[PDB]
């Protein structure tokens, strides 16, 4: 009945309407600020925009995200993943 | 499998939250460079002409 | 307003907007507008930005068109404190934060701007305004260069 | 497939 | 409410 695109569109509408979008987004940016993640990523992004800013973008972000994904503390990653899964468990049927 | 669907969605959702964080920081830092390039260029050229 | 702004400042506005007009449709939403203004050195409260969008938002789209952005930023750029810009520029030259602009600093800036200049020409730039004879430019000397008019 | 949300 | 940076879909 419901295809993957419909399901994911529905999951996101509910994520935002339930308010969980902001709760998770806020929790995350707070955890990431606590561990100085933003500043490292700022330097990384700023360092990677260099040596040569080639101003049509964004091929570079694909390279920055991987280390940035790894650069997230296990505490933050696990905590946020737990919140997300908790939201989904409440919303998915059967 | 409901759990397989939930785990995958959890992973994709986490990637999205994080990609957004990066997106905003990328936008933020980018504004800083242009502003910085504008100032340095202005006052360098002013200097080179003094 | 057209006469008041330098050719440099008009381009500064155009580039700030273009850089964040992701759709290339001549409009900026809130987020895009926030960083576009930051790109011109203006950090405004969220509430203040919403007011700017709303003041010119004919459609109710919550977007700003370029022509309004141009007028709005143009007024703000004319109100810039000349001395603050200069001091901010100084910090950008003095990235090592030694409190003075070394030849290394000036050479690094010169490379970023893609300037074709000999070391001697750079050394000369410092010598001409180095008042202490310490071979480097402190803040007050840097201001002296930029205030000459 | 056949998954249902809310 | 979610920014374009949110690439979930
Ligand atoms: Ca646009
Ligand atoms: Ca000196």
């Amino acid at each position: 009945t419901m295809d993957t695109a419909q399901l994911k569109s529905q999951i996101q509408q509910y994520l935002v309407e339930s308010g969980n979008y902001e709760l998770i987004s806020n929790e995350l940016k707070a955890r990431l600020l606590q561990e100085g993640w933003v500043d490292k990523v700022k330097d990384l992004t700023k360092s990677e925009m260099n040596i040569n800013e080639s101003t049509n973008f964004t091929q570079i972000l694909s390279t920055v995200e991987p280390k940035a994904l790894e650069m997230v503390s296990d505490s933050t990653r696990e905590t946020v993943l737990k919140q997300i899964r908790e939201f989904l468990e409440e919303i998915v049927d059967t | 499998y409901r759990k397989d669907f939930i785990d995958t969605m959890t992973r994709e959702l986490y990637d999205a939250f994080l990609h957004e964080r990066l997106y905003l920081i990328y936008m933020d830092s980018r504004a800083e460079l242009k502003r910085n390039s504008t100032l340095k260029k202005k006052f360098f050229e002013k200097w080179q002409a003094s | 307003l057209n006469s008041e702004l330098l050719e440099e400042q008009k381009q500064e506005i155009y580039e700030a907007f273009s850089l964040f007009d992701m759709n290339n449709d001549g409009f900026l939403d809130y987020h895009e507008l926030k960083v576009a203004m930051k790109a011109l050195g203006f950090e405004l409260p969220k509430r203040e930005i919403l007011d700017l969008i709303d003041e010119y938002d004919s459609e109710g789209r919550h977007l700003m068109k370029y022509d309004d952005f141009y007028i709005v930023m143009g007024e703000k750029i004319l109100k810039r404190d000349p001395l603050d810009e200069i001091k901010r520029a100084f910090q950008l030259f003095d990235d090592d934060h030694t409190g003075k602009i070394s030849i290394k600093n000036l050479r690094r800036v010169a490379k970023e701007l893609g300037e074709t200049l000999t070391d001697e020409e750079l050394r000369a730039m410092i010598e001409e305004f180095d008042l202490d004879g310490d071979g480097e430019i402190n803040e007050n000397e840097f201001i002296a260069i930029c205030t000459d008019s | 497939d056949k998954e249902s949300i809310v």
